[PDB]
């Protein structure tokens, strides 16, 4: 099925910095629609997941305006435009075009 | 939205255990939802998921045929029982709520949209299964 | 011809309240028959009891108050007349409960909470009077809010399937609706519940969503053969989750395996077909 | 078929308020265009805005209150994505005025009353969440009551024809509904006015009631011309009122003599025919 | 339901006058109203009616081609002018309602009902026109 | 058109005693729907008519269940099971089927 690489598996950066998290999907996660199917979540260290970003670039409730969505078709990039505090954590890229949803090993976003 | 889960224990190898995951919040009836495992140390790996009739149930291809999910729409709860355990399957479960976008039309205008979308806005916290001897 | 609303029950509102709706379930098993008010149309559209076409209308009263006694109107300003049925339309329909009512005027500020015990001789709505119960002079417009025990008789917990006594004693004609019973068969009756706010979990159940009441009164179906058979599909693949039976007086009875209760309210009931009142059920499920 | 409810409009209810329909009417010379989001559905059923599809969800905002602000949900529990439109489906639609909201919970009593200025740079209902001002921590559903005068600016008299400011600064894209404004050829909006509780004769104006509303959504007209000519029939005689038309963006507008305030609110707008955006109108009368 | 009559004065006989019923509590726009009187000592006697669309006016026969009944829906109000008048319409005027039915189901419910029926449940207080030289 | 008579011109009653005001139509008041399209109105001394009966029996808002309306064709009679000190005054038969809505000369019902 679909598998989720990421890149890099450690970013490094010093808080307020745009950050660039890479996924790049085995199959094109472009839908008929016009919309990305990928999610990215934030599973903090000792929380249960959450929805940052939804469809490619769309933000779920609670998101801040400095986490983006970019890219398309098999590559897509989580921007983080002024990396706080709060958003240290592993960063998942999911798979939500099709069963079983897979998500990617993770990157594992920690700050200078 | 609260999914609150319980019923994690040690289950010998082989054995059966049976997770509950209780909604409070929402209309339960109307929402479609998951259980994903992460082992520990490992990423997050999706087990299985419910829709809201519970006639659709879809199982990872590692727990196919030893997982049931089932729902009960009346006491709002969600269901996992578990057969045949395997030291593999030593994980926290959690049950997550998939996204729901309001109704804004039907049927014709809503087959264009992506509502489908998989994505799972709600957790919860998860119950830990230990397969062990 | 006849056709339901195609929406989702979940996006619908109660008929006894302005709710959305939460669920599909039966009665209690020490309830067989249910003598609702509101939320009565039957599949021709005739509205009876206190029924209101639009959801604008239920659960609202509207009138002068004299300090001791609320002279009800009807909502449009007109008088009432115990003319057309138990109370004026729209008039709350919640038996086995006292009601709370947020009262506003026109032309003025100032919400107000009205507190309504049904039980005592002076809540007489078929007369045109109700209690005013500290409401102070002047014409208003409330609307139910919350639900909560009867304070007569004190120690009984909210029954919901009941009706409050309309007054009307003995020698006139009282219009209420008549009962609707299981029509025997297995077969027990279906109620829309949707959350009432309350100290309590009140599911208050409805006969029909009110938006089917409208559907139904806009349209008024000429043709109504024993029953209407209906299914409950869910939307979003197409799947027939149990079917039902739409009485002519308007409501749905089904028959459970142990379900109703266990439908989802993502779905649309899809009038199915005309049968005949015999006509056999499967489970639902 | 494409159809309009076959019901009075006295038995309606407006569209960005849970209340009866009493009049139909004009805009004031000054407004051209107006920017409703409740009340907005395309006469093929496709829901813009903020405009549910009943009437149990206009004007109502459910959330859960940390004392500080109301992080708003859909009315259904479930949580709020700017997605879907500027604010959660129901939110209220009155631009120039203040609101104030009945809060009710379930599973506990004691309505509370919640008072919303719409102009401060905390009441972003975009990004899902307005201010408390007061109300306690929890979980609530509100409905929108009665209406005042806006606090700020101060001096500023009640102008229900604004939307309030929706938050969602300059990058994001607002998914606000798009303007609607007199097709010209002397043709000028026509608005179903509803008397609005507050201090003063408050007329609210919407594009459609919300049984019309609920009736294109379920029906999901497929056809639409460039316009539906409508007229307004008196359902005792049966002689034409005054011919309207309905473009497909969800508005009616007519040629005034001198209308349409002229015009009972006792009749039904009769579907007539698909016209043309070009097609003339008699002047109302 | 309050309906407010002014406008009654002494008139020369063949001269004119105007009676406004303004109404407030209700939907004006949606009541059948009727304009009667009552001469001094007499009985009461029904002069005109007009229907909420103030297209179909009803007229007695002793001042049909004489009075002219019309309504402004806008403001709320009902007109009975008087022309050419004769000391036989010396009378109290009182504008009335007729009774109303709640909707109650359409009009293949209400056609066999009997809401017409002519009846008028609300007045108001009349002015007092006085023909004389 | 229709003439409506009453009798009789005057009727003197005692309080808390049954009183009948009959009315007769010259055509008859019997609607095919059943019902009897005529009305009873009370002007009391000094005061606008307010509507009593409809429709052959039936009471308007705030009528109290001592007035009553019995008969049916062409004649018509009020009751008053119990006379008040509130009941005195002019009662008019109005027959409401047709235009031009003719009363009749009322009865004075007065009290002994």
């Amino acid at each position: 099925d679909i598998v989720m690489s990421q890149s890099p598996v450690s970013l490094p950066v010093t808080p307020g910095e745009p950050a660039s998290i890479s996924c790049r999907s085995s199959q094109s996660l472009l839908h008929s629609n016009g919309y990305n199917y990928v999610d990215w979540y934030l599973q903090k260290p000792g929380q249960s997941p959450q929805l940052l970003l939804y469809l490619g670039s769309n933000r779920a409730a609670g998101v801040p305006d400095r986490f983006s969505g970019s890219g398309s078709g098999t590559d897509f990039t989580l921007k983080i435009s002024r990396v706080e505090a709060e958003d240290v954590g592993v960063y998942y890229c999911m798979q939500a075009l099709q069963t079983p949803y897979t998500f990617g090993q993770g990157t594992k976003l920690d700050i200078k | 939205v609260q999914l609150l889960e319980s019923g994690g224990a040690l289950v010998h190898p082989g054995g059966s255990l049976r997770l509950s995951c209780a909604a409070s919040g929402f209309t339960f009836s109307s929402s479609s939802f998951s259980w994903v495992r992460q082992a520990p140390g490992k990423g997050l790996e999706w087990v299985s998921g419910i829709n809201p009739s519970g006639h659709d149930t879809y199982y990872a291809d590692s727990v196919k045929g030893r997982f049931t999910i089932s729902r009960d729409n009346s006491k709002d709860t969600l269901f996992l029982e578990m057969n045949s355990l395997r030291a593999e399957d030593t994980a926290q479960y959690y049950c997550a709520k998939k996204i729901d976008f309001p109704f804004r039309g039907g049927r014709r205008y809503s087959d264009s949209r992506p509502y489908n979308t998989g994505s799972l806005d709600s957790w919860g916290q998860g119950t830990l299964v230990t397969v062990s001897s | 011809p006849f056709t339901l609303p195609n929406l989702p029950l979940s996006s619908l509102s109660n008929s006894r309240a302005p709710l959305p709706i939460s669920s599909i379930g039966i009665s209690p098993d020490n309830v067989q028959s249910v003598q609702f008010q509101n939320g009565r149309c039957t599949l021709d559209g005739r509205l009876v009891g206190t029924t209101p076409v639009s959801l604008s209308h239920v659960a609202k009263i509207r009138g002068t108050s004299n300090g001791t006694v609320i002279n009800l109107t009807e909502l449009d300003g007109t008088p009432f007349h115990p003319f057309e049925g138990p109370a004026p339309i729209g008039f709350p329909d919640l038996g086995g409960c006292d009601w709370h009512i947020n009262m506003t005027q026109f032309g003025h500020s100032s919400q107000t909470q009205y507190d309504v015990d049904t039980t005592p001789d002076t809540f007489v709505p078929h007369l045109g009077s109700i209690q005013a119960n500290g409401i102070g002079s002047g014409n208003y417009v409330g609307v139910l809010s919350w639900i909560s025990p009867p304070s007569h008789p004190s120690g009984s917990q909210v029954d919901l399937w009941k009706i409050p006594n309309y007054g009307s004693s003995i020698t006139e004609a009282t219009h209420l609706a008549p009962s609707v019973y299981p029509p025997g068969f297995g077969e027990v009756l279906v109620f829309f519940m949707s959350k009432m706010p309350g100290p309590g979990a009140y599911n208050l159940p409805c006969l029909l969503p009110q938006e089917y009441i409208s559907h139904l009164a806009s349209e008024q179906a000429p043709t109504v053969g024993e029953a209407a058979l209906l299914h409950y599909v869910d939307p979003d693949t197409g799947r027939n989750l149990g079917e039902f039976k739409a009485y002519p007086d308007g409501f749905l009875t089904c028959v459970p395996n142990g379900g109703p209760q266990q439908l989802p309210i993502n779905g649309v009931f899809v009038f199915v077909s005309w049968v005949s009142r015999f006509y056999q059920l499967k489970p639902v499920g």
